[PDB]
């Protein structure tokens, strides 16, 4: 809870490579696609209607880590 | 052209191409246009999904 | 002479009065604020002067610690100290029971009397000063920022707060200047102010290691 | 200065002998005592009173 | 009010009108009104005309008196501190000799 | 027949524009002469390359 | 003869040349004194020089004399100066930690094989930047394991 | 002779960018390799691969070099706060006063998103804020504004125009260009410093 609430330019490269890389093998869709043949375009949509199922593990330098999720992070 | 140097830190990979640049304003800033025999060469891995 | 002199003598005790005091020794103001003509009145010509007796100071004690704790300041005639003058010292402050000495030579130490003074004895801690250093206070400087050494429950909360280790924090030899300037010991953290471009500072620490 | 020695031509120096400093030749007897003062100036160059630049 | 220039068009600086699109309404907005310039830019620069010939480079009348001028005068001054020098003393500058 | 002038900005750095019709009817046309050279020799042996 | 003139008289050994440079500001032209020497505590201590006020261009006299945070802000001070002498502009942010790698671990360490092994601990790193066989070997002989971080 | 000097000082050039080539890619070679290790941890402090703290915060405030808007600052606020009016001209709010302007400001800036952020930076704030405050009462005693609102010229209230809405918008926007400014975890600070120091 003490990070930055805003979601960095990494993790939204890491969680969209993640999205399409695993929609790409068969993964369900949660945003009813219109025709987009595109794993990434699909990835981001799933991004801009917050509904990618993946948790963020924010891990400090001690040892210490903290679970943020997407639809709770800030996106720009 | 150690090990390290020319084998480790930079190496040679595939599925790329070199060739000269020519100017072409009708184009947007993100994008970039690639020519129809260099694209029949270098291809994509795409996963058949639903 | 007998201008120049008296003049680097005076700064010199004005230096060791402000180090006195950063380092938290029980000095008054007169001492810290003495102007020139004071000096002149103690002493106004290099003969009537005493550099190894009229100017030891044995009234330092560290007032916020312990008013039992003494330190001392020499100043060797001799340019060069050797192993006797050492010996000398040290049996002096053994008979007035004295732990804290600092020594202000006047050109160097011999590598003989500097390894001596480096394992005297771990109770007898006894610090060189070259009098060219101490013409000139190393805090008063521009470049150099300020900086406060820190009580262990400070070094505890700093640590608690940031989850680290002592070995993590940046390190500083304790050859330093100023950490000789403020005779800090190894496992020490000294937290350093300095000054940004705005209003604002920024605070730093280091270890002595 | 530089001496030499008429003699073999060989490089002078100054020694002391039993009555007076002479000039004298490491390889021949050929001797020469001074009379009067002997100097040798040089008027090295005197550092100029620097102009302040800036 | 005004005209474009590198200073507010050129990748020179800050100030810069696309810099502030950027700061202000994200990338996407920046990278449209880029391409909008790049589109339409060279379109009325075409059908305007825009060229360089040797006639633009022409030296004047009035640009060649001045120029003849200021040569013999240059040339007068130098010729008067280099007899300066040979000739009698030269007035040194601070910090180096005459030369 | 050079103009010097800004056209369809697709010359923006050092670039230029070339007129298709000069193209058509000769202007720069070049040609590329390549070398294949093969050696059938005689080995040590009584045997020939053929 | 030889080196009887050659005897120094009056000033610092290591002073080479010290000049009277002067500021012609329109409040006031103030006098200050550019040294090519490499003896900074002398110019300090030196009488009538306002020795709180004295910089220096060279690092490692910055350093044993005046602490390691002086080195510090001296090398900011330098790069950002030889920087702006040519017209282009850094972020200070850049520089700022630029000197503090530098200046970490108490010493000034530079940049060269020699700072970058008393720096880094990785052996991969360190070989594959330079010296790689006389690293490698010293590695096997001291059996240092070196992580993946 | 003029053409053969001309075509010395252009050899001259040639040899000396020759030279800078092959230096500065040496020097960006070192630079690189020294400084590839560095990162930018959650926790806001750079650390070294092995675990040891470089700096307990980036650049003594923690801002993005990338993201620098001003001459080594965050934001101008004589810009923003021009945008602002600009942007969102309200025509049915009167003016604010000086003391008016420093109260809704205190005001604005008490809440609790603006806990979070530094202490220089609303510091800062508050200078400009202040600085605008005097400008504005400046004008009005120059020009006999009153400030109840009730003056017949109604243009003179054109002069400094200021209402509450633009001054929690420009409060706002400067929030968020402060946070959208900082450090994002996991950067690699040292090979950006690298490069932009060899380029
Ligand atoms: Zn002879």
């Amino acid at each position: 809870r003490i990070t930055t609430p805003y979601m960095t330019k990494y993790e939204r490269a890491r969680v969209l490579g993640t999205r399409a890389l695993q929609i790409a093998m068969c993964a369900p869709v949660m945003v009813e696609l219109e025709g987009e043949t595109d794993p990434l375009l699909i990835a981001m949509k799933e991004l801009k209607a917050r509904k990618i199922p993946i948790i963020i593990r924010r891990y400090l330098p001690d040892g210490s880590y903290e679970d943020w999720g997407v639809d709770e992070l800030i996106i720009t | 052209q150690g090990r390290f140097r020319g084998n480790l830190s930079g190496k040679r990979v595939d599925f790329s191409g070199r060739t000269v640049i020519s100017p072409d304003p009708n184009l947007r800033i993100d994008e970039v246009a690639v020519p129809v025999h260099v694209a029949k060469i270098l291809t994509f891995p795409e996963k058949v999904n639903k | 002479d007998d201008e120049e002199e008296t003049y680097r003598l005076w700064k010199i005790r004005k230096t060791i009065m402000q180090l006195c005091h950063d380092r938290g020794y029980l000095v008054t103001q007169d001492e810290l604020d003495q102007t020139l003509e004071e000096f002149k009145a103690q002493s106004g010509d290099k003969p009537s002067e005493g550099r190894p007796r009229r100017t030891d100071l044995t009234v330092l004690v560290a007032h916020n610690d312990d008013p039992t704790d003494q330190m001392f300041v020499f100043f060797p005639e001799e340019p060069k100290v050797g192993i006797k003058t050492i010996k000398v010292y040290c049996q002096r402050m053994q008979e007035e029971n004295i732990t804290r000495a600092l020594i202000v030579v006047q050109q160097g130490m011999t590598p003989s009397a500097k390894q001596s003074l480096v394992d005297m004895a771990p109770k007898y801690i006894l610090e060189q000063f070259l009098q060219q250093e101490l013409l000139i206070n190393i805090t008063e400087h521009e470049l150099v920022p300020e900086h406060v050494v820190m009580t262990k429950e400070e070094v505890t909360e700093l640590l608690a707060r940031y989850k680290l280790r002592e070995n993590q924090l940046p390190r500083i030899q304790a050859g330093d200047p100023v950490a000789r300037y403020f005779g800090i010991k190894r496992g020490q953290v000294v937290k350093i102010i300095r000054p940004s471009e705005t209003a604002g500072r920024y605070i730093t620490y280091r270890l002595v290691q | 200065m530089l001496l030499f020695c008429p003699g073999c031509g060989n490089g002078l120096i100054v020694e002391e002998g039993q009555r007076c400093h002479r000039f004298a030749c490491n390889t021949c007897p050929y001797v020469h005592n001074i009379t009067r003062k002997v100097t040798n100036r040089k008027y090295p160059k005197l550092k100029e009173v620097d102009d302040v630049l800036g | 009010s005004g005209s474009m220039d590198k200073g507010t068009l050129g990748s020179g600086s800050k100030n810069n009108i696309f810099y502030i699109l950027l700061r202000d309404w994200g990338q996407n907005e920046a990278a449209d009104a880029m391409s909008r310039l790049a589109r339409l830019a060279p379109v009325y620069l075409s059908n305007r005309g825009f060229s360089i010939g040797i006639g633009d480079v022409t030296p004047g009348q009035g640009l060649l008196k001045a120029k003849y001028e200021l040569l013999n005068a240059g040339y007068k001054k130098c010729d008067e501190y280099i007899e300066a020098l040979n000739t009698g003393k030269l007035q040194q500058q601070p910090g180096c000799t005459a030369e | 027949t050079v103009a010097v002038m800004s056209y369809s900005g697709y010359d923006i750095e050092d670039a230029l524009v070339l007129n298709k019709a000069s193209l058509d009817r000769g202007f720069g046309r070049c040609l590329v002469y390549k070398n294949a050279k093969c050696t059938l020799k005689r080995y040590t042996n009584q045997t020939f390359d053929k | 003869k030889e080196d009887l003139p050659k005897v120094v008289v009056q000033g610092i050994p290591e002073v080479s040349r010290a000049v009277i440079h002067i500021d012609e500001q329109s409040g006031k032209e103030k006098y200050k004194l550019l040294v090519e020497g490499d003896n900074l505590r002398a110019v300090m201590a030196t009488h009538g020089v306002k020795g709180t006020r004295t910089t220096s261009n060279n690092t490692y006299e910055v350093e044993k004399t005046l602490g390691i945070e002086a080195a510090r802000t001296t090398i900011i001070n330098e790069i950002q100066y030889t920087m702006v002498n040519h017209g282009m502009s850094i972020d200070r942010r850049h520089v700022m930690l630029l000197s503090d790698l530098m200046t970490y671990k108490g010493e000034v360490l530079g940049i060269t094989r020699f700072g970058l092994a008393k720096m880094k601990e990785s052996v991969l790193m360190l070989a594959s930047f330079e010296k790689t066989a006389d690293h490698l070997f010293d590695a096997a002989y001291f059996g240092q394991k070196d992580s993946v971080c | 002779t003029e053409f053969f000097f001309h075509t010395m000082a252009g050899r001259e050039g040639l040899v000396d960018t020759a030279v800078k080539t092959a230096e500065t890619g040496y020097m960006q070679r070192r630079l690189v390799k020294s400084l590839e290790d560095l990162c930018s941890q959650y926790d806001l402090t750079v650390r070294s691969s092995t675990g040891d703290i470089i700096q307990f915060i980036y650049g003594g405030d923690g801002l993005d070099p990338a993201a620098m808007e001003g001459k080594d600052e965050p934001l101008e606020f004589k810009r923003v706060l021009d945008n602002i009016k600009a942007v969102f001209p309200c025509p049915s709010e009167p003016a604010l006063s000086k003391n008016e302007l420093i109260l809704t400001t205190e005001s604005i800036m008490k809440k609790s998103e603006f806990l979070c952020c530094q202490d220089s930076f609303l510091q800062e704030i508050k200078k400009f804020i202040k600085g605008v405050s005097e400008k504005i009462k400046k004008t009005r005693d120059k020009y006999g504004i009153n400030d109840n609102g009730t003056t017949e010229p109604r243009v003179l209230y054109q002069l400094d125009r200021i209402t509450p809405t633009q001054v929690e918008k420009f409060l706002e926007t400067c929030r968020d260009k402060y946070m959208r400014a900082q450090m994002e975890p996991g950067s690699a600070v040292g090979a950006l410093c690298a490069q932009s120091i060899g380029e």
